């Protein structure tokens, strides 16, 4: 076969639901594979389908229609366990794999009581400034001094409390916290303590 | 196990007359195992220039075979098919009907 | 099921090397991939059962033994910057079996440099919690950095009392870049430990940050006058207070 | 186009004596052979011209690594067999796989083990269930049918892979396979023993295969016909016969081919 389609990348909020769609055209057909890879490791396998109808394993599902050359993978309930990187694979009619190239899923967390400030840490031993507590719906920006080092938005969860986090971390060696991310746009109720 | 005999059925390509040239097949099949030793002959002795198909499957499982050869009938000889197998103690030779 | 190695190797141009894999499932179909950003996997080789092998998408730079039922090996004949890449081994009970899967080992991450002279280890460092976040949120987060490490080959983590711990931690996705104008930049890391307020106020609570870098081994040669490279931990570490 | 077909066989051989291949494989559209493998040359090649015109030569390589794994498949599986019914020796082991596309539109298809040659395991791919003909090939029902999305897979390859082949390998060798050679039919009546006519209606020259030929009285049915085989003449035609005897009422030959029917009145 020539062709597997399926998004770069797709985000959704913890908590409901995502459909990765995958759309393939081959010469012939013997199955349809996803598989699930975490960053940095190995993918493994979720699910077959070879005939029309959707596959309910858990909160996971997967359903074909082979008329349509369509398949989805179904995620109820999401979790922050369940970024990842999605692979679609399909069996040709010599029984080849055809990869497509992946979906990367991002959960966002559902941020109950946004509290979002500006840090600074001291070395046990340079100086670092932490974004932290903001709402899933601000996006951070990169430097621009190239002097200045700033990290993209990270999630964090403290499993004993039930409380997920954003941060995003910055630093150089004439720089100050004030100014740090100022290149990105913070919220206007951000706390920048003494 | 269930061993089967192989059938042979020996029969000319076209309706044969004698002085004209025409193809003596042999055809042996039904058999089971698959080991089997197929010559055709011309009064007693194996002809060497004859043609065959491979050996072919039948849906109940048993082997085919098809072999022939070019050759002009006549009334003084005697054509035959020769077949050894398992299931048979010494090789069986079974003349052409000469079409009759 | 799939074990593969090594997990991390660093070449010079022109080396050679062989990756192993090795299978216990009684799996008779070996497979090696590369995965490289932006597309699906690629298949070099493939071993149908044991006594063939045959090329697959991307055959050309390597070359395959499998040497039995259990193993098959994978030779980079004479290593190319285009082979840096993630590299999967995989099997399967058979090929041809409509409804099989695939079965990955863990993955080799390859880099193929010119030279090895800009290869650097780490330097890592921790950075205690701000007693303005202490007392706002009850609350206490800590920042671990990796910095100024070439190749991209680090894996950290944060221990806790002995223990390595998952929960409150997040370590950036992708490294960033040092001097991102530059082909061969080194990389930064940082890692995030979050506790609450009275844990980080405890004095016997003991806060370590490691990262493992992949360089060098003992066999190779190192001219330079600054130390060898090797594969090797570094880290820093933090004690509460109060 | 008449009712065509796709079947692939497998035979496997412990403890051959010289000269037998342990595995055999071997494809046939309709009653043409059209691709061929063994454990003697480890290479899957055509077996008609018109297939090797029509496969890339990537084909046969990809189909000579899988016939290589499935000969070590039916070698093992022929070793399990053995062990469950204790048998030392030389024993085989059979598969047939195809699928048919006749006049109707409607389709078939099939899947078949034999152990010595005697049926083993029947496939239905409409109840996605093995038929076991005694214990031991109860024991393997239990392990494939356990397999839920095999099964699945080979209900799909017979009724939508199977089907998109057949109708591949007709376009390809649609000359060979599509065409009608009409027969030539004769009658010839013969005094036996003594008081005893046998008549024989004999064909020759045709093709397809299929043929039908009967003898009819007064033109209702008719007492005992003997029939002969159908057989390859060997030039890609075939013939068979229909004879009964009589005796001293009229007859006639009945004969019908693609579409054309025909009378030969005695
Ligand atoms: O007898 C009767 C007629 C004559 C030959 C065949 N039909």
């Amino acid at each position: 076969g020539q062709n597997i389609d399926q998004p770069t990348e797709m985000t959704a909020t913890e908590g409901a639901i995502v459909q990765i769609n995958c759309t393939y055209q081959t010469s012939g057909f013997n199955g349809l594979f996803w598989y699930q890879q975490h960053a940095g490791e190995a993918p493994t396998f979720l699910s077959y389908n070879v005939l029309d109808g959707l596959e309910e394993k858990g909160r996971f599902s997967s359903f074909l229609s082979r008329s349509k050359g369509y398949s989805y993978l179904l995620l109820k309930e999401l979790q922050m366990k369940d970024s990842a990187s999605y692979l679609c694979a399909v069996k040709d009619s010599n029984y080849q794999l055809i990869w497509g190239a992946g979906t990367k899923l991002i959960i966002k967390p559902d941020i109950q009581n946004p509290d979002p400030a500006v840090y600074q840490l001291r070395d046990s031993k340079k100086s670092v400034c932490l974004f932290t507590d903001f709402d899933s719906q601000t996006n951070v920006s990169q430097s621009k001094d190239s002097d200045v080092y700033i990290t993209d938005k990270c999630v964090l969860d403290m499993r004993s409390m039930d409380f997920k986090s954003n941060s995003a971390v910055a630093w150089s060696n004439d720089f100050a916290c004030a100014n740090a991310f100022n290149n990105s746009i913070i919220p206007e109720d951000t706390f920048f303590p003494s | 196990m269930i061993q089967r005999t192989p059938k042979i059925q020996v029969y000319s390509r076209h309706p044969a007359e004698n002085g004209k040239s025409n193809f003596l097949n042999c055809y042996v099949s039904g058999f089971h195992p698959s080991d089997i030793e197929v010559d055709l002959l011309k009064n007693g002795e194996r002809i060497e220039k004859v043609e065959h198909s491979d050996l072919s499957f039948s849906k109940d499982w048993s082997f085919y075979l098809l072999y022939y050869t070019e050759f002009t009938p006549t009334e003084k000889d005697e054509y035959a098919c020769r077949v050894n197998h398992v299931t048979l103690s010494q090789p069986k030779i079974v003349k052409w009907d000469r079409d009759m | 099921g799939v074990t593969q190695t090594p997990k991390f190797q660093v070449l010079k141009t022109g080396q050679s090397m062989t990756l192993q894999c090795a299978q216990d499932m009684n799996h008779n179909s070996m497979y090696w991939y590369r995965q490289d950003p932006g597309m699906g996997l690629r298949l070099i080789y493939y071993s149908a059962s044991e006594g063939t092998t045959d090329k697959g998408e991307v055959p050309n730079g390597y070359n395959v033994s499998r040497l039995n039922k259990r193993e098959f090996s994978l030779r980079l004949e004479s290593a190319a910057p285009s082979q840096t890449s993630v590299y999967f081994c995989a099997s399967s009970v058979w090929t041809g079996e409509g409804s099989g899967e695939l079965f990955f080992g863990e993955g080799s991450r390859l880099t193929v440099l010119e030279d090895l002279k800009n290869v650097f280890p780490p330097e890592v460092a921790v950075f205690e919690p701000s007693e303005a976040e202490i007392s706002h949120t009850q609350k206490a987060t800590l920042v671990c950095l990796a910095t100024g490490f070439y190749p991209d080959h680090v894996e950290l983590s944060w221990w806790v009392n002995g223990k390595e711990v998952h929960s409150g931690v997040c370590t950036d996705p992708q490294p960033l870049k040092e001097q991102p104008a530059l082909n061969d930049s080194r990389y930064a890391l940082s890692s995030r430990l979050r506790v609450s307020a009275t844990f980080w106020q405890n004095p016997r609570n003991h806060f370590r940050c490691q990262v493992q870098f992949y360089g060098l081994s003992e066999n190779d040669e190192w001219t330079q006058d600054r130390a060898k490279p090797v594969t090797q931990i570094v880290s820093a570490e933090a004690w509460g207070r109060a | 186009m008449r009712t065509h077909s796709l079947r692939y066989f497998r035979l496997g051989v412990s403890d051959p004596i010289h000269g037998v291949p342990e595995f055999i494989s071997v494809g046939y559209v309709d009653s043409h052979p059209i691709t061929t493998y063994d454990s003697v040359t480890r290479q899957k090649e055509p077996r008609a011209p018109w297939m090797a015109e029509n496969l890339a030569p990537d084909h046969w390589e990809r189909y000579t690594q899988l016939l290589r794994g499935w000969q070590q498949m039916f070698k093992v599986e022929l070793k399990r067999l053995q062990r469950h019914y204790n048998h030392s020796g030389s024993h085989t082991y059979q598969r047939m796989i195809g699928c048919e596309l006749l006049e109707d539109g409607s389709t078939t298809g099939f899947l078949q083990y034999a152990y010595d040659g005697q049926d083993f395991l029947i496939f239905n791919k409409d109840t996605l269930s093995w038929l076991a003909v005694d214990n031991v090939a109860h024991t393997i029902k239990q392990a494939w049918e356990a397999n839920q999305h095999e099964l699945l897979y080979q209900k799909n390859w017979l009724e939508e892979e199977c089907i998109a082949w057949l109708k591949r390998f007709l376009e390809y060798g649609k000359d060979t396979l599509q065409r009608t050679e009409p027969p030539l039919v004769r009658v010839n009546r013969k005094e036996t023993f003594p008081g005893v006519t046998a008549l024989f209606c004999k064909a020759h020259g045709f093709y397809p295969p299929e043929i039908y030929m009967t003898w009819m009285k007064n033109g209702e049915e008719i007492q005992e016909i003997d029939y002969g085989d159908i057989l390859p003449s060997g030039d890609g035609t075939y013939q068979a016969w229909a004879s009964i005897e009589l005796d001293p009422n009229l007859y006639s030959c009945h004969v019908e081919h693609s579409g054309v029917h025909m009378v030969l009145q005695v």
